RNA sequence: CAUGUGGUUUAAUUCGAAGCAACGCGAAGAACCUUACCAGGCCUUGACAUGCUAGGGAACCCGGGUGAAAGCCUGGGGUGCCCCGCGAGGGGAGCCCUAGCACAGGUGCUGCAUGGCCGUCGUCAGCUCGUGCCGUGAGGUGUUGGGUUAAGUCCCGCAACGAGCGCAACCCCCGCCGUUAGUUGCCAGCGGUUCGGCCGGGCACUCUAACGGGACUGCCCGCGAAAGCGGGAGGAAGGAGGGGACGACGUCUGGUCAGCAUGGCCCUUACGGCCUGGGCGACACACGUGCUACAAUGCCCACUACAAAGCGAUGCCACCCGGCAACGGGGAGCUAAUCGCAAAAAGGUGGGCCCAGUUCGGAUUGGGGUCUGCAACCCGACCCCAUGAAGCCGGAAUCGCUAGUAAUCGCGGAUCA
């Protein structure tokens, strides 16, 4: 916005340190701002304090988990290796794939293999 | 001596001139 | 030829008013020297704030009473009336003289 | 003898030397400044609410 | 303080020879903030340096001072308790400021009337090696190898 | 604490002069104390409409007399009396040429002199004084102002050993110059004693 | 020795403040004034406000007896306004004497009955709220942790995320410069000149204020994840440039009913009011904060030079005469960057002093004078002559301040005869 004729070096920086910051961590919730109808996590145990939440918060608790993990607090649970990029992508590729399958035009899954190694 | 009745800064101290002190 | 003495106290005002004068005199006459201020004399009074004993932490005031010179030459008849009718002091306590 | 006496102070019946100083505010008998005519303390009071033209809060 | 060391007071150096050690001197001795007077007074004894002897005054101050230049001192410590009067080098600064210092005092020791002359032949005997203040100045050394025995605590 | 009084504080900056009129050396203290009895007699005989800001203009002779109230339709009572009259009483006892200009009060809750007077009243008609200060604050914050406080001192209902009850809401920055923020002292009788009242409006900004 | 205080004394020697934060504090001006205390003389609906009735009188001006003053007692002048009335008279708005009632008034107590204002921890770096989370709960969390900082400042981190009162930052003074205005100053430029920026003349300069600019760890190099730190250049000034104002939630049954407001209390021919005189100034003593010295880096005499800030029309006094002098008589300028207090002092030049209870030191005391004020015994201040005391750097202990500071030397202002 042509608004930014005001505000000092001083509060330019910093106002732009908040962006900075606030994408930082915010993106990928921002995109909605209402209690999700479900949680998805990749080790129920580390992660479990969020699971915590929506666990007293009703909502349903998918995740994949290692043998490093807590199988009974979980609603439906993804049992499978999560210490490996390998065994991730596999589920992450084909649960999401299962979304836009049940949503509409079928596209080819992320380029994640070129990343893994 | 700033405590002197009859010196220079004798009455210079006490803001006033008399004798000693030059005066109109 | 005349002279004309500008007392007050808020400088903001008397900055206003002192203009004012400048452009009305020039603008409909001859010359005119522009707002001369002067030292400004200053009231310095210091005092103590409790009411009881406390010859410490006193508070301080002090009155600004400003000063500002403007002399016209040539007596028009334009700045006369100019200076007559179109004017807006307030606090300024003006004093003119030849 | 407070209000007998600020009564008396602008009486000056006698000699010029019993016309003492008396704030007129709240009458005090002392720390009387003639400018203002009122004593330090209703001084400092109306200074604040600024009821005292040009006197602003002295600073340097 | 406690966090910074607090840098020394870089002072004008020497208005005639060229040289702060000089105007440090003339610091000493200024009473009362007196500058120019306590110049003067200075370059006088300046002057009774070539009356008695044919030798500059800036080297007999210099000699002067340097025999007045204490090498070691005792200082106070506390230890779970007790007092140590432990010794060893001091700092070049001090020693600089001490040997001024006890000069100026040495001089104020001097029955001289005039206080140049006092400064004058202070001047000698310290850059001789014998004088009031040269005698303080070993006097203080004393003390150091003296209690030597507790110099196990250097710090 | 100290916290010196706001007012004078902005006294120079932000807030003018509540008495604005410049005078000579040689007879200050006179203008200044007819100038003082005039405002006096407004406080008692004006009090009733709510009055506040009594702001007041001098030069020689002329007077502007002006009065801020939370509503004039008393101080003018039908057409032109209670204005008139007032004018009349105002010059009856002085010689400078009185000019009343009235002017209201766009909202008498962002007015800290008003809030205060008001609820301090309040008080003295014996009513909860706790909650007495809660819906004052909240009055002023949810009226339109950006920042609330309101401070009660003495004894609260009647009680022996004194007390201050805090109240407050929003910012106050009171160590800040550009915050223009309105003072509102008020005093309250009480059959059992005195008790304090304080009032600040944060508003303004730059 | 000045001044505060303890104690003692006194008819009174008014009361308050009590470790730090009471002690040159309230007092920023006690000869009666002030004054709240004491003694002697009077008033006692009063010196002030509001209201009503009753006998009388307008208002208002001057005099007298008495007195220490106050007060008491008492004589002369006088008659505005309106209505009924040609007139006479009398009524009355209003002002005043007296009698009467409601009432005034109280610096008389309670600052643990209070407001307001202020001291203080301390400009110390902190103290809290909302929601969520853990705990049966008080409560914790955040605010802890690592680094950094003048800082709860910011950064990284974290069951917390966020907000608020604080520090910061906005306003004033001093620093660098400019724009605007040139009766302050200026041969900077030129000419005249009783050579004083005096005349003309000029706004560059200094200055006078008014507005804006500049500094932001901004730039370069090293360290670091960051914030930031360190060294340097540019710059008048670097890492908040120096200084001021600003002193949070709370704390101390902290201070003040004697500034004022104020609940209650208590007195009312006197716990109120006026006067004259006395008293806060009383001194066998002790403490606090101070001033002046103990001297040759110094003391006296003469001559000479550089400030800032502030103040002044029944006030500041140029300058002239007089006196050794304070100061008096005469008398110009000045609502005052334009006249004046006004000589800044220390310093600088030349000279005397020669270590001495001293030309150091100026207390004490005798004699004579001037100014203010009705009035200087108590109890003022300053002059000139004489007097020239203690002290030759101070026991135990103890206070101040890190740069234009300490020390030191001057001037002004409030106050107020
Ligand atoms: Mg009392
Ligand atoms: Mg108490
Ligand atoms: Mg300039
Ligand atoms: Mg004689
Ligand atoms: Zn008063």
């Amino acid at each position: 916005s042509p608004e930014i004729e005001e505000r000092p070096k001083k509060e330019q920086v910093r106002l732009k340190h908040e962006l900075e910051r606030l994408q930082k961590y915010l993106s990928g919730f921002r995109l909605l701002k209402r209690l999700p109808d479900a949680i998805f996590v990749v080790d129920p145990t580390k992660e479990a304090i969020a699971v915590r939440e929506a666990r007293k918060l009703f909502i349903p608790v998918i995740a994949l988990a290692d043998t490093d993990s807590d199988p009974d607090l979980v609603d439906y649970i993804i049992p499978g290796n999560d210490d490996a990029i390998r065994s991730i992508q596999l589920i992450l590729s084909r649960a999401v794939d299962l979304i836009i399958q049940a949503r509409g035009g079928v596209v080819e899954p992320s380029p994640s293999y070129a990343l893994v190694q | 001596g700033k405590g002197d009745r009859r010196t220079r800064r004798g009455k210079i101290w006490r803001g006033t001139y008399g004798k000693y002190r030059p005066r109109k | 030829k005349i002279r004309i003495k500008l007392r007050g106290f808020d400088h903001k005002t008397l900055d206003a008013s002192a203009q004012k004068i400048v452009e009305a005199a020039r603008r409909s006459g001859a010359q005119v020297s522009g707002p001369i201020p002067l030292p400004t004399r200053v009231r310095r009074f210091t005092v103590i704030r409790g009411p009881f004993k406390h010859k410490d932490s006193r508070e301080h005031f002090e009155l600004r009473t400003h000063n500002r010179l403007v002399d016209i030459i040539n007596p028009n008849r334009k700045t006369i009336e100019q200076l007559m009718t179109l004017d807006l002091p307030t606090g300024v306590e003006i004093e003119i003289k030849t | 003898a407070r209000k007998a006496l600020i009564e008396k102070a602008k009486r000056t019946p006698k000699f010029k030397v019993r016309a003492y100083t008396r704030c007129v505010r709240c009458g005090r008998a002392r720390s009387v400044y003639r400018f203002f005519g009122l004593c330090r303390i209703c001084l400092r009071e109306l200074a604040h609410k600024g009821q005292l033209p040009g006197v602003r809060k002295a600073s340097w | 303080a406690r966090r910074r060391r607090a840098e020394v007071r870089q002072l004008q150096p020497d208005l005639v020879y060229g040289d702060v050690l000089v105007t440090a001197f003339i610091n000493k001795i200024m009473r009362d903030g007196k500058k120019n007077l306590a110049a003067r007074i200075f370059y006088d004894a300046c002057k009774i340096i070539q009356e008695k002897t044919g030798q500059e005054p800036l080297k007999v101050f210099k000699q002067a001072v340097e025999n007045v230049k204490p090498r070691m001192e005792v200082r106070s410590r506390r230890v779970g308790g007790a007092n140590y009067q432990v010794p060893m080098e001091v700092s070049p600064r001090r020693q600089q400021s001490l040997a001024l210092r006890w000069l100026v005092q040495a001089a104020n020791q001097r029955p001289e009337r005039r206080a140049a002359v006092r400064i004058a032949h202070e001047l000698m005997d310290a850059a001789e090696g014998k004088g009031g203040a040269v005698k303080k100045k070993e006097d203080v050394e004393r003390m150091a190898e003296a209690n030597r025995a507790y110099a196990h605590y250097r710090w | 604490g100290n916290k010196i009084h706001p007012i004078g504080f902005r006294l120079g900056i932000t807030r003018d002069w509540e008495s604005r009129w410049y005078a000579g050396k040689k007879q200050y203290r006179h203008l200044l104390l007819e100038d003082q009895r005039i405002r006096g007699l407004l406080e008692k005989e004006l009090y009733s409409a709510g009055l506040a800001r009594v702001d007041i203009e001098r030069a020689a002779d002329n007077v502007a007399v002006t009065v801020h109230v939370a509503k004039p339709g008393v101080v003018i009572g039908r057409g032109g009396e209670r204005i008139r009259v007032l004018r009349e009483e105002l010059a009856k006892l002085t010689g400078k040429n009185v000019a009343l200009n009235v002017q209201e009060v766009q909202n008498p809750n962002l007015s800290a002199p008003l809030v205060a007077q008001r609820v301090a009243e309040q008080i003295e008609r014996r009513f909860a004084v706790r909650r007495a200060i809660k819906q004052a604050v909240q009055r002023v914050m949810e009226s339109g102002a950006k920042g609330a406080k309101v401070i009660v001192s003495g004894r609260i209902g009647g009680a022996e050993q004194a007390r201050t009850e805090w109240a407050a809401q929003g910012r106050v920055p009171l160590h800040t110059l550009r915050a223009n923020i309105d003072y509102g002292f008020a005093l309250a009788r009480t059959t059992y004693g005195v008790l304090g009242v304080k009032a600040y409006i944060f508003l303004g900004e730059v």
